């Protein structure tokens, strides 16, 4: 029922992490491809999606421990969990009043439709808003929502991984750093967001599904960028 | 031509 200093600073470190990994101003948008509303929102949502990856990338190198594993293991890890980790940051720009990511004016804020122009169909986009809104109802603190992502990308039930068992040391400590915090600050829900991460788990899957069958059509494939070709291709 | 893992 309390926290103890390495437990703290590990607190410490994932809010800062965060905090240099993403802007709230959405100001590097403007040099995204421009959105236009076959698949006229491709360009901008890959260019968007390309540098969330590249966030993903800096924060998960500032989780405590993350830098020990090896380079294969971290790859591992962040091709496995990326589109997880967006889609669980995208959060903070999800808004219940209208049900779309509001990233600053009319032309930064997706809706359903607009992702629909990217390729995608409404088993993975239902689910996505399902799980955005369930999220959202959940109110996480800022530490408790950097603490799942962190969570999140160490899972070691991943396909390449090698070092399984230090993985799961990592994530066991940043769960354990969790559950002292939910018990200290709230009155259930660590159950609840432990479902969460169940979630994304069927989200990554459908979404795969539909990017490699966009990713093999050329006239399509060619409007990705070589980061998004990289985390979410075959190749390994 | 994952050398952004430095
Ligand atoms: C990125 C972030 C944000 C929105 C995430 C979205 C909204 C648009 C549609 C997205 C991007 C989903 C798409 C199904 C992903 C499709 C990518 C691709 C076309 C390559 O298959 C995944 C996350 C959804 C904005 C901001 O919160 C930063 C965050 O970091």
């Amino acid at each position: 029922h309390m926290l103890s200093d390495e437990q703290m600073q590990i607190i410490n470190s994932l809010v800062e992490a965060h905090h240099k990994t993403y802007d709230d101003s959405y100001s590097d948008f403007v040099r995204f491809r421009p959105p236009v509303r076959r698949l006229s929102m491709l360009p901008h949502l890959a260019d968007l999606v390309s540098y969330s990856i590249q966030k993903v990338i800096g924060f998960a190198k500032m989780i405590p421990g993350f830098r020990d594993l090896t380079a294969e293991d971290q790859i591992a890890l962040l091709k496995s969990s990326a589109i997880e980790i967006i889609m669980l940051r995208s959060n903070q720009s999800f808004s219940l009043e209208d049900m779309s990511w509001s990233c600053g004016g009319p032309d930064f804020k997706y809706c359903i439709n607009d992702v629909t122009k990217a390729g995608h169909t409404l088993e993975l986009l239902e689910p996505l808003v399902k799980f955005q809104v369930g999220l959202k109802k959940l109110k996480l603190h800022e530490e408790e929502h950097v603490l799942l992502m962190a969570i999140c990308l160490l899972s070691p039930d991943r396909p390449g991984v090698q070092d399984h068992v230090r993985i799961e040391a990592l994530q066991d400590r940043l769960c354990d750093v969790l559950q002292a915090y939910i018990r200290i600050q709230h009155p259930l829900l660590y159950a609840k967001m432990i479902q969460k991460l169940a979630d994304l788990r069927s989200l990554n899957e459908e979404h795969s599904k539909q990017y490699r069958s966009l990713s093999f059509q050329p006239e399509h494939s060619m409007q990705l960028t070589p980061l998004v070709l990289e985390v979410f291709g075959s190749e390994v | 031509x994952x050398x952004x893992x430095k």
